[PDB]
């Protein structure tokens, strides 16, 4: 019956203040005990605790985070606030509030205090971006096959999306019709600030003569589509 | 420092 | 702070397998130690509170024990929503903080990754950059280490990795790493490698080219 939820903005650029807002129900920040807490985690990385607030409005932040964090609560509107200033790009990541137990009570009485040991329900999450890049549709380059792409009758073939901003990029082989042997990597994010992929696929080395391969790359954030035919580089066929 | 209920 | 530290950092198993990850602190936590269970695009589920309770709701096959600097959890018989990474946390002192997480995935043989290595295109190579690519496919443990090697010379700080997530057809892996360099140090240099270590591999494979030899 609990149930919190995230809000805030996607993308915001280096040195702004950034403001999550987690909106819950089926529990009040007045209710003896209780907490709400952020906890965020960063691209492939593990959870990071960041801050806690109770009914009591006591209140707990990160320590390396304790100058740029600022938790406040509302329980008139059974909302949470979070707001961190000066954001960076290391800052990007998924924010996730949760609720913590407060101690079980006996009619009214704090009995046991086991239940607090846990985060016991999770927000579904807000996934957030710093960058100052503006946005830029990629550039599609092609990985060719060769004999140092070739292994006793398969051959590696594909395409290179770089260079783009923001997420996400989508890719295609054959405008769908192959799909069996194909890799498309997570996104990596340069040190230019822009973000870049590539997308392989194995097929037989003597269909490299005959089967046409096209990779079908398309940007929607700026509006880029572009279709890539991918053949074996003059010095092989 | 010691957690809320810790004490 | 106090450190969490998880083991093993990584797991494989098969369905109905007993599995067990362990957590230990850098100093006493009592009993305020959390364990929770995170599925790809979704947020960390709690299963076990206060080191051994169970979250109502949560299937007896999960469990968990321990105390002070040492505690584990136990999936008696694993099920398919169990292939997923785990947390343990600790509540004891402020800042309350995560382990490193435990991903469990499916269990297969060990399979020695394909190398294949990509040369930039003229193309790329026009437009001013040059991007070499070294394709590890389908492989298996996920435990690969790539280096590049430019002349001999060992490249730090100017490659990225990607790995995709376990196929759900083989339940192998792929693995790409891309050398980034300038137009103008690309044609300064002959030999491009990238060398492989995996445990399919009795010994490190090299991959490379020369566009020194045409």
């Amino acid at each position: 019956r609990i149930t919190l939820k995230e809000s805030g903005p996607p993308l915001v650029k280096p040195t702004q203040t950034l403001t999550l807002t987690c909106s819950f129900s089926g529990f009040s920040l007045s209710d003896f005990g209780v907490g709400v807490g952020w906890i965020r985690q960063p691209p492939g990385k593990a959870l990071e605790w960041l801050a806690i607030i109770y009914s009591d409005d006591d209140k707990r932040y990160s320590p390396s985070l304790n100058t740029r964090l600022t938790i406040t609560k509302d329980t008139s509107k059974n909302q949470v606030v979070l707001v961190m200033t000066r954001v960076s790009p290391v800052d990007t990541a998924t924010y996730f509030c949760a609720h913590r137990r407060g101690p079980t009570t006996l009619f009214g009485v704090p009995i046991a205090r086991g239940p607090v040991n846990a985060m016991d329900v999770w927000g579904q999450g807000i996934t957030v971006t710093i960058s100052s890049t503006s946005t830029k549709g990629p550039s599609v380059f092609p990985l060719a096959p060769s004999s140092k792409s070739t292994s006793g009758g398969t051959a590696a073939l594909g395409c290179l999306v770089k260079d783009y901003f923001p997420e996400p990029v989508t890719v295609s082989w054959n405008s769908g019709a192959l799909t069996s042997g194909v890799h498309t990597f997570p996104a990596v994010l340069q040190s230019s600030g822009l973000y870049s992929l590539s997308s392989v696929v194995t097929v037989p080395s003597s269909s490299l003569g005959t089967q046409t391969y096209i990779c079908n790359v398309n940007h929607k954030p700026s509006n880029t589509k572009v279709d890539k035919k991918v053949e074996p580089k003059s010095c092989d066929k | 420092e010691l957690d809320k209920w810790a004490s | 702070a106090l450190q969490l530290t998880q083991s093993p950092s990584s797991l494989s198993a098969s369905v109905g397998d007993r599995i067990t990850i362990t957590c230990r602190a850098s100093q006493g936590v009592t009993s305020a130690l959390a364990w929770y269970r995170q599925k790809p695009g979704s947020p960390p589920q709690l299963l076990i509170y206060d080191a051994s309770s169970l979250e109502s709701g949560v299937p007896s096959r999960f469990s968990g024990s321990g105390s002070g600097t040492e505690f584990t959890l136990t999936i008696s018989t694993l099920r398919p929503e169990d292939f997923a990474t785990y947390y343990c946390q600790q509540l004891h002192f402020y800042p309350h903080t995560f382990g490193g997480g435990t991903r469990v995935d499916v269990r297969r043989t060990v399979a020695a990754p394909s190398v294949f290595i990509f040369p930039p295109s003229d193309e790329q190579l026009k437009s001013g950059t040059a991007s070499v690519v070294c394709l590890l496919n389908n492989f298996y443990p996920r435990e690969a280490k790539v280096q590049w090697k430019v002349d001999n010379a060992l490249q730090s700080g100017n490659s990225q990795e990607s790995v995709t997530e376990q196929d759900s057809k083989d339940s192998t892996y792929s693995l790409s790493s891309t050398l980034t360099l300038s137009k103008a140090d690309y044609e300064k240099h002959k030999v491009y490698a990238c060398e492989v270590t995996h445990q399919g591999l009795s010994s490190p494979v090299t991959k490379s080219f020369n566009r020194g030899e045409c």
